[PDB]
């Protein structure tokens, strides 16, 4: 069935699947052992698979996303594919693991004694988080990708509190277009989304910066909730009326500004991530 | 919940 890809395709008998790190309604991803996945030592890896009774759809998605991976390179701010099981068996995604989990429960769990999330992060550290992902999202766009979902339960930490990007199952290639547009309805991450894609279904780079804008308020909310008591329906009344999240407690005017530059009604008007690579490099360097 |  599917067209195996030799130069990433993994032996299954040199894959030990382990412990789950995390579950979903269309996925699964367990740890696991690869030996050999490094081509100089013939390893602590993830292994992203499909639900046992998964559909000919979530299949489909699953196959796309990983092609998106192959497609968009390595970098040091995303996650990265280290190979796949797609011959004479389920299919596995193989990526870099990252032993700290996602950013969400990375942040709050990070948070000040009494501001738990219910029953510490530096103001550098985050601005550091903060540039780290503008680095990665910069490549991703040099390479004319979307990624559609960027949010902190998509970002990873690794031991060495690196920040990569990862969950490719929205992400789309517009090499060809310059801008993406659903035909369709469907199941989005809605309050992590631009206007103009939640009701125009136009997605673009700039529609990947309003996102990022939300990112950047889990980051300094340590894993806030977008709109705070806001619901659903809720929430669609009030972005077309102008409303925007207020800001963090700790957080500069000059992040905040950054922020809402983010949040810019018109898309043509919010930064690129090069510009925020290098405001928020500027930031760093006067911190340090 | 994040998706709808
Ligand atoms: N390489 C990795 N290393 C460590 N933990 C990982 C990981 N990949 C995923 N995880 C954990 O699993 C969670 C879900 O991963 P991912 O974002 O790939 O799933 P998903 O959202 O596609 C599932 P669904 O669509 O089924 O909801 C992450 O937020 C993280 O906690
Ligand atoms: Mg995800
Ligand atoms: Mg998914």
């Amino acid at each position: 069935e599917l067209p195996e890809d030799p130069k990433w395709e993994f032996p299954r008998d040199k894959l030990t699947l382990g412990k789950p790190l995390g579950e979903g309604a269309f996925g699964q991803v367990v740890m696991a052992e690869a030996v050999g996945i490094d081509k100089d030592k013939p390893v602590t890896v993830a292994v992203k698979m499909l639900k046992d009774d998964a559909t000919e759809k979530d299949l489909s998605d699953l196959v796309s996303e990983m092609e998106m991976m192959k497609m968009i390179g390595k970098h040091k701010n995303i996650i990265n594919l280290l190979g796949a099981c797609t011959q004479d068996g389920p299919l596995y995604v193989i990526v870099e693991y990252a032993s700290k989990g996602n950013l969400r429960e990375y942040l709050r769990a990070r948070r000040p004694p009494g501001m738990e999330y219910s029953y510490q992060m530096t103001f550098k550290d985050l601005v550091s988080c903060t540039y780290q992902l503008a680095r990665g999202m910069e490549y991703l766009a040099s390479q004319k990708c979307i990624h559609r979902d960027l949010a902190a339960r998509n970002v990873l930490v690794t031991e060495n509190n690196v920040m990569k990007i990862a969950d490719f199952g929205l992400a789309r290639d517009i090499n060809n277009i310059d801008y993406y547009k659903k035909t369709t309805n469907g199941r989005l991450p809605v309050k992590w989304m631009a206007p103009e894609a939640l009701f125009d279904r136009v997605y673009t780079h700039q529609s990947d910066v309003w996102s990022f804008g939300v990112l950047m308020w889990e980051i300094f909310t340590l894993g806030g909730s977008p709109y705070p008591g806001i619901p659903v329906e809720e929430l669609f009344k009030l972005l077309k009326e102008g409303h925007r999240m207020d800001k963090p407690a700790n957080c500069t005017n000059e992040l905040y500004m950054m922020m809402r530059d983010c949040w810019h009604a018109v898309p043509s008007q919010r930064p690129t991530f090069k510009q925020l690579v290098e405001d928020l490099d500027r930031i760093l360097t006067l911190t340090t | 919940e994040e998706y709808l």
